[PDB]
């Protein structure tokens, strides 16, 4: 418990290190530094967001890449807080219109072999995977609240700030106000919302074993 | 003493017959050779860690007879001595391949043909718990869903995670109150150390013909888990091992009015029951006069018709289908298009046909595109496949092609010449694939196919149809005497042999083979060797009320040209089969004529091609 946040410190600075020191080219023709310049010229456009290389990310620091494979969930948001500390002592002093820091959505690309939906065993459960597959489908776009407050109903005590956690998993609202049972509401001002769609990827033809229709997730 | 005056459960369930058990299976999988001297559980271990496959198969007879009091113990109380056998045969892999640890480190133990194969309606309450063998058709498969295996919960007010429960396959697992907190509330699962395992449902039924004899048949369900998943398709005929586990549920009651249960089958091994070295052939091949030979080795009883015969043989094994450079997408089947009248054994030609090739399938024209169903057992409205994408490679048997519908028809036809469907159905827009040869035969109108008028006529078809169609061949009757003898004589002695008082065997692995070890070539000598053929017969043809050689005969001849390449191996196209590419090209087209010009025809080409 005392030593989760105390690892964090210190991947969230380890992370914080690759993006501000990663170089690339050679000696003799000139270097570049590859993700200051990237996160500076995404920032300054309005478009928050880089794509790291999990190529890079290996040849920097070994372990790094390994973590970020086997538990991604929690891994990817020390890499997109640090992505937001690097982003500020980069594009400070903000010019006059924003002075608040946005936040850094970390893409990632590789070059890797593709598995694919049939290669989906349940011991790949919270496993970066990498498939391919046809666009099928696609929905709305709406919203998601990131980061909601709540309130008492009959006392009128708030908790707020509260950080809801990402992808498609809820959230249980309190029942000891601290009032009748489930005395909570949400107040709908204060609520941070995304947008987010949700597709339907097909499995590629040239790849059904011939005696039934294609599975898609 | 390994029997004492106990239940088999719980006899198996103390440590002192536990530790017997374990020792006991050990023994016999290190030690047990086979008629030769084979420790078959070495090698056996071996192709299996080849492979990465985690489980084994344990032939039950050699364990009755290496073993006198296992095989008496295993199908009374299946549920931990499956469970014994795992931790042994896993303790002796880690020590014939000591890094095994890394692939899965847990090892299941099938059971292959119990020696009491039973039926699926007599399963009554006296096999509860207990280990069975049975049979039948299977008619649905859910998708392969995840399910819990060590669930591992978290508590909302702590950031301590519960103990590490294991789930049943009957009550969903209950976690007590927070050791850490007393927090007595709604847990959520831990995503990154529970462990999941694959998981499937099934619904088999009673085989169609087998023992539904004067009634309905039956069904039960059955659930794959992790390595069985995706192990038949339905449609599949398999014959399941596992034990009969039943259930509690609560709307059965609220229906019968009694406290009933539901039972489902716990499969422990799924093995199909379906259809699935060269020296010889070498020199057979090389006899350089396999066609005679192989020609009367299809069709084995129906008399005469060595005409026919060439065709279909013709077809069975296909052409080579090459794709053209110029993006043209020449198609390499051959459909067939049989017609005569009533009586002269076409349907035979269709069902022989569906036994000697792999991979086919079967229809009347009185279901042809994949459409929306109600699953029967996910009660989900799925899409299943038609008849025309299950012949995706191999053969399609149209019967009653007359009998078709508009909508049948106008779907037929596109499959021809593109040879992919699409569905923009209620289920969802998809666009699929089909390859296959199409082996069809009509009927003649009036009772009597009459060859004053042209063919287009008695066969009642729509024209832009018949030419999907690579050979027309018109069956027809004789009354000649010398030749009622020879049919009668050949049917009654079918019917003296058959009663309860090339072979089948080269040819079929002929055709496995020759399919796959060959690739005609074509070189450009027999480039002009035809249109000297062409440039006469146009004329010959469109001089009379006729339509000539035209270029989708061409294309047919062109394809029977490799139809050779697979019978000789030759694949080399030579002056020898263009000789029997043209004549097979224009035997096809002088018999769909009208009265004189079939003849006047026959007096020129038959006469002019030197046959
Ligand atoms: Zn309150
Ligand atoms: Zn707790």
């Amino acid at each position: 418990a005392d030593e989760g946040q105390a690892r964090k410190s210190q991947l969230q600075r380890r992370f914080k290190e690759f993006l501000r020191q990663y170089r690339v080219g050679t000696d003799r023709t000139g270097f570049t530094f590859k993700y200051r310049d990237e996160l500076k010229r995404h920032y300054n456009l309005g478009e928050y967001w880089i794509e790291v290389e999990m190529e890079d990310l290996a040849s920097f620091d070994e372990d790094l890449a390994d973590y970020l494979y086997k538990q991604p969930a929690e891994h990817l948001q020390l890499l997109e807080e640090a992505a937001k500390e690097v982003a500020d002592e980069v594009t400070r002093p903000r010019p006059s219109g924003e002075e608040v820091l946005q936040d850094i959505q970390v893409m990632l690309k590789s070059d890797a072999s593709p598995s694919s939906i049939r290669s989906l065993k349940s011991d790949m459960m919270s496993h970066l995977v990498k498939i391919p597959g046809i666009i099928i489908a696609a929905s709305a776009v709406r919203a998601k609240a990131t980061r909601i407050s709540i309130q008492c109903r009959s006392c009128r005590n708030t908790l707020t700030n509260i950080a809801m956690r990402p992808g498609l998993e809820g959230y249980a609202l309190p029942r000891k106000c601290n009032c009748p049972l489930d005395p909570y509401f949400i107040m709908p001002d204060k609520c941070k919302c995304v947008d987010f769609q949700t597709l339907k990827l097909q499995e590629l033809p040239d790849a059904v074993p011939h005696g039934e229709m294609p599975r898609h997730m | 003493e390994d029997l004492k005056g106990h239940s088999v459960r719980e006899w198996v369930s103390m440590a002192g017959p536990r530790l017997e058990i374990h020792h006991r299976f050990k023994n016999f999988l290190r030690t047990h050779v086979d008629s030769h001297g084979h420790n078959v559980f070495k090698e056996r271990i071996s192709d299996m860690c080849k492979e990465n496959r985690e489980s084994l198969v344990v032939n039950y007879e050699d364990l009755a007879a290496r073993e006198h009091v296992l095989a008496y113990f295993l199908p009374e109380a299946p549920a931990e001595l499956l469970q014994i056998f795992d931790e042994a045969a896993l303790e002796v892999v880690l020590a014939m391949y000591p890094k095994y640890d890394r692939i899965t480190n847990h090892i299941h133990v099938r059971i292959s043909h119990l020696p009491l194969v039973e039926e699926l309606r007599s399963l009554r309450q006296l096999h509860l718990n207990q280990l069975i063998r049975t049979s039948g058709v299977v008619t649905s498969c859910t998708g392969v869903l995840p399910q819990l295996s060590m669930v591992k919960y978290n508590c909302n007010k702590c950031n301590f995670v519960l103990g590490p429960f294991c789930q049943s396959q009957n009550q969903e697992v209950k976690p007590g109150s927070c050791p850490e907190c007393q927090s007595a509330g709604p847990f959520e699962v831990n995503m990154e150390e529970t462990i999941y395992q694959n998981y499937q449902r099934i619904r088999i039924q009673e085989s169609p013909g087998k023992v539904a004899a004067g009634r309905l048949p039956r069904s039960k369900d059955a659930i794959l888990l992790a390595d069985l998943v995706d192990s038949c398709k339905p449609g599949d005929e398999i014959e399941l091992t596992g034990i009969y586990h039943n259930n509690y549920d609560g709307s059965l009651n609220t229906a019968n009015g009694f406290p009933v249960f539901a039972t489902v089958i716990l499969a422990n091994h799924v093995a199909k029951k379906d259809n699935k070295d060269v020296k010889m052939i070498t020199s057979l091949s090389k006899d350089q006069q396999i066609g005679e030979k192989i020609f009367a080795s299809i069709a084995p009883s129906i008399y005469g018709h060595e005409d026919i015969k060439r065709g279909l043989a013709l077809a069975l094994f296909g052409g080579e289908p090459k794709n053209p450079g110029g993006k043209h997408k020449v198609r390499g089947d051959i459909n067939v298009l049989l017609c005569g009248d009533p009586g002269t054994a076409k349907s035979q030609f269709l069902k022989y046909i569906e036994k000697v090739s792999s991979r086919a399938i079967f229809t009347t024209g009185q279901g042809l595109t994949a459409y929306v169903q109600r699953h029967p057992v996910s009660r989900e409205w799925t899409l299943e496949a038609g008849a025309l994408v299950l012949a995706d490679r191999g053969v399609c048997l149209i019967d009653e092609f007359d009998k078709m519908n508009d909508q049948d028809r106008t779907s037929i036809h596109e499959a021809m010449e593109q040879q992919s469907i699409s569905i923009s159905k209620a289920g969802i827009v998809t666009s699929l694939q089909a390859r296959c040869t199409v082996i069809a035969a009509a009927n003649p109108i009036g009772g009597r196919y009459d060859p004053s008028l042209t063919f287009s006529e008695n066969v009642d078809l729509t024209e832009p149809i018949i030419s999907r169609f690579d050979i027309l061949c018109v069956v027809r009757d004789t009354v000649d005497p010398v030749q009622d003898e020879m049919l009668a004589r050949f049917v009654v002695g079918s019917h003296v042999r058959h009663h309860p008082s090339l072979p089948q065997e080269v040819l079929k692995k002929y055709i496995i083979y020759a399919k796959e070890r060959v690739h005609p070539k074509l070189n450009q000598m027999d480039q002009d060797k035809v249109a000297k053929m062409y440039s006469d017969l146009r004329k010959e043809s469109m001089a009379t009320g006729s339509i000539p050689i035209t270029v989708r005969h061409i294309e047919s001849m062109i394809r029977m040209a490799e139809a050779h390449a697979r019978i000789h191996l030759r694949d080399y196209v030579i002056e020898d089969d263009v000789n029997m590419a043209i004549r097979v090209m224009l035997e096809s087209f002088i018999d769909t004529q009208k009265f004189s010009v079939m003849r006047s025809m026959r007096k020129t080409f038959a006469r002019y091609l030197s046959f």
